[PDB]
């Protein structure tokens, strides 16, 4: 709740929601240090084994 | 969860994250545009409401 | 409606915002500030435009 | 080892290892993780953070 703003948050510019372009948490684009499962939205990132 | 019908109709008792559990469009839609996901009204009531 | 609320939510787009909903978006010291362009219709206390 | 690609570097850990165990803690490691950016910037300045 904290770390969007939502009285701000409401919109687009790519198709990314406002959201994440303030904070890390939101976009997708970070990844949290463990992972059991693989995210939705991977348009830019590419994962490396 | 299969005999439930979900109505988001007000500015209260429209809960983005209940009615997308309800129903597969309304899952599809909020998939597309995370920043609907919010509390604040601002997530669309459709055109009758 | 309460069949048809799907059907709204099947159109993959997106809505505009309420000049009241942009409205609320400015803090109470840039409200009066120029780059409020909601202030054009602001104009009586009791009706809103 | 590539510090200066990732996306967390030295001053995050130098926090975390002296922070106290307290919920703001918490708070604080997440509002640490706002993004610096044209659009971030706007987003906190209308918000007067």
């Amino acid at each position: 709740r904290i770390s969007a703003l939502p009285g701000l948050n409401n919109g687009q510019l790519a198709e990314e929601p406002l959201s994440a372009y303030v904070n890390a948490l939101h976009d997708h684009r970070l990844w949290p240090p463990f992972v059991t499962h693989l995210p939705r939205n991977m348009e830019g990132v590419q994962v490396v084994a | 969860i299969e005999y439930s019908l979900p109505v988001p109709f007000h500015r209260f008792y429209s809960n983005p994250t209940i009615c997308a559990a309800l129903s597969d469009d309304i899952k599809r839609y909020v998939t597309e545009f995370p920043h609907y996901h919010r509390h604040d009204g601002g997530f669309p009531l459709p055109t009758a409401f | 409606a309460a069949r048809r609320i799907p059907h709204f939510y099947r159109v993959r787009r997106e809505v505009p915002r309420t000049v009241n909903e942009m409205k609320q978006d400015f803090v109470v010291t840039d409200f009066y500030k120029v780059g409020n362009i909601t202030l054009y219709t602001e104009l009586h206390p009791f009706f809103d435009f | 080892a590539h510090e200066y690609h990732n996306w967390l570097r030295s001053p995050f850990s130098r926090y975390s290892a002296t922070c106290p165990n307290v919920l703001h803690s918490v708070m604080t490691l997440a509002a640490m993780l706002y993004k610096i950016s044209p659009v971030s910037l706007v987003l906190q300045t209308k918000a007067h953070i």
